[PDB]
């Protein structure tokens, strides 16, 4: 869902 | 605390991403194409600026992810303004992307928003905006999105925050030296086109929202990711 947002801000 | 602060969000500023138009002429689609490729490389960085305000990163996950899904389309125009101030009738999306407004006519529903850029901009130039003030007002942006509890001391930690950088705004706007009656109008004339910033947001949003169900054209990854919503 922030499959990729969360990728980055982690 | 305000002079860090704003050095902060100086030394935060995300890079320009390079674009160029396409050697044929624009059409509706090429048009689209280059906007949104440009719009996903810069969410990119905008992530990587968002960690560098400080605290940020103390947030919750849910909070930094909510804060970026509901601001990105504000601070990719904000950012774009700021870019555009000088140069009235364009918009700079890149030193080589530089659209006149006229060149909204080649994409449905894009010259309202490029006119409300536009227009924008402009007030911002007629209050001669400053780029101290423009980091201040950029960071709100971040901040400044209706949270309402999701279900998962993050909004408290938030509220800090937000704080800290309207105080650093304020403190930016005193060192213009002028009357105590003036300093407040300004801010209130800044903190008012906030909402302007948020209403073409909110038309950018639909506008991309309403392409990618026309397949208009195809959009990818993070761009993607983020419209899904
Ligand atoms: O796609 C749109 N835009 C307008 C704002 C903007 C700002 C950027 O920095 C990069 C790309 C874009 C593309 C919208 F649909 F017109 F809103």
């Amino acid at each position: 869902r922030h499959k990729i947002l969360h990728r980055l801000l982690q | 605390s305000p002079e860090q602060l704003v050095l902060t969000l100086l030394e935060a500023e995300p890079p320009h991403v390079l674009i160029s138009r396409p050697s044929a002429p624009f059409t509706e689609a090429s048009m689209m194409m280059s906007l949104t490729k440009l719009a996903d490389k810069e969410l990119v960085h905008m992530i990587s600026w968002a960690k560098k305000i400080p605290g940020f990163v103390e947030l919750s996950l849910f909070d930094q992810v909510r804060l970026l899904e509901s601001c990105w389309m504000e601070v990719l125009m904000m950012g774009l303004m700021w870019r555009s101030i000088d140069h009235p009738g364009k918009l700079i999306f890149a030193p080589d992307l530089v659209l006149d407004r006229d060149e909204g006519k080649c994409v449905e529903g894009i010259l309202e928003i490029f006119d409300m850029l536009l227009a924008t901009t402009s007030r911002f130039r007629e209050l001669k905006l400053q780029h101290k003030e423009y980091l201040c007002v950029k960071a709100m942006i971040l901040l400044n999105s209706s949270m309402y509890p999701l279900v998962t001391d993050s909004s408290r930690k938030l509220a800090h925050l937000l704080n800290a950088v309207t105080d650093a705004l304020v403190w930016v706007i005193a060192k213009s030296g002028i009357s105590s009656q003036q300093q407040s109008m300004r801010l209130a004339n800044l903190l008012m086109l906030l909402s302007h910033v948020r209403h073409a947001s909110n038309k950018g949003m639909e506008h991309l929202l309403n392409m990618k169900c026309k397949n208009v054209v195809p959009v990818y990854d993070l761009l993607l990711e983020m419209l899904n919503a």
